[PDB]
């Protein structure tokens, strides 16, 4: 129903920036609640940001990361500034249908669709 | 007897809810259950009725209406009724004699009124007085077709306006700290807390359960007041 493909992962020296993209096919992103998650080696998958209002962000990325959603390219973005080693992780996009009148926020197990993810490596 | 008004610190504070207010907002936004002149197609457990209603957006959904006791379910089981209320989907479980979230299956509480004999010629206006920090700056009305109307319907209509026009609930948090809606009929009144319980989750089911008494008011008598406080 919605198929998600991430891109933009790479290596970045600490203090620099990077923008991840997630393209969506088969359904408009406006019909789904979209979110970014990340999974560092030796930790569980955890919430980065969700689309809505002026964006809701994990404390760890507040003030540094920006989530956005372009409806006409049917694409999500994660703009990552002031990258730190701690931000090294596999980054994932996810979608939960809006028609269930429920937003799981950062409960990863509830989301229905996932992208393959992309490695972000931040070298100090 | 008339329900005494909210005591000091009895009201939920939105600042103590840290989850997404989106989950409250979608209960009082445009999506809601409204079916006219339908009869239940099944009972479920003791207190519940299942209705088939048009989806409009494919054809037929099933709604599990839950009351607070068997007398209510028995009353309406074989009657033509109107159904109006705030419905949910997540952790909505039932069958017609823990399961996947199903778009054609939704839950609610109460919201049921006899159809026959309950219809007005005209729509009737019921005025709502809003107090922000004890000041009545805003007054409007909600409309109904029904001599006898569920407090739930009136609650829904009231909040729906406040969502659209005062941003009562937003995606993350509300601009109001506390809020209650109060229904007055003669010199008897009762109220509902408009804010989620504290903590980081909002349980839609548990919140809506307050409507399971199927509480009704006369549309010609009732007055509505909303007391909000700011942050």
């Amino acid at each position: 129903q919605v198929q998600l493909v991430e891109s933009g992962g790479g290596s970045v020296q600490a203090g620099g920036s990077l923008r991840l993209s997630c393209a969506a096919s088969g359904s408009t992103v406006s019909a789904y609640y979209m979110a970014w998650f990340r999974q560092a080696p030796g930790k569980g998958r955890e919430g980065v940001a969700v689309i809505g209002g002026s964006g809701v962000y994990a404390d760890a990325v507040k003030g540094r990361f920006t989530i956005s959603q372009d409806n006409a390219k049917n694409t999500l973005y994660l703009q990552m500034n002031s990258l730190k080693p701690e931000d090294t992780a596999m980054y994932y996009c996810a979608a939960y249908w809006k028609g269930y009148k429920y937003h799981p926020k950062f409960d990863d197990s509830a989301y229905e669709y996932w992208g393959q993810g992309t490695q972000v490596t931040v070298s100090s | 007897e008339s329900q005494p008004d909210p005591k000091p610190d009895e009201l939920h504070k939105s600042s103590k809810f840290t989850g997404l207010m989106e989950n409250m907002k979608v209960l009082y936004d445009d999506n809601h259950v409204s079916a006219i002149n339908v009869k239940s197609i099944d009972q479920f457990l003791y207190f519940d009725l299942i209705y088939s209603i048009k989806d409009t957006k494919g054809n037929y959904d099933n709604v599990r209406v839950e009351f607070k006791n068997k007398d209510l379910a028995d009353k309406y089981k074989d009657k033509y009724v109107d159904v109006f209320g705030a419905n949910y989907y997540y952790q909505c479980y039932f069958s017609k004699k823990s399961h996947q979230t199903d778009k054609r299956k939704t839950c609610m509480y109460g919201g049921v009124t006899e159809h026959n004999g309950n219809q007005l010629d005209k729509y009737r206006s019921i005025t709502v007085r809003v107090f922000e920090d004890g000041k009545n700056l805003l007054s409007f009305d909600v409309q109904t077709n029904k001599k006898k109307v569920t407090a739930q319907e009136l609650d829904y209509l009231t909040r729906h306006y406040l969502v659209k026009n005062k941003k009562l609930y937003e995606f993350n948090n509300s601009p109001y700290e506390t809020g209650y809606i109060k229904f007055i009929e003669n010199e008897n009144s009762f109220w509902y807390d408009m804010m989620p319980a504290p903590g980081d989750k909002f349980d839609q089911s548990k919140y809506l359960m307050m409507y399971n008494d199927n509480k009704m008011v006369d549309s010609k008598d009732v007055k509505i007041e909303v007391y909000l406080t700011t942050k």
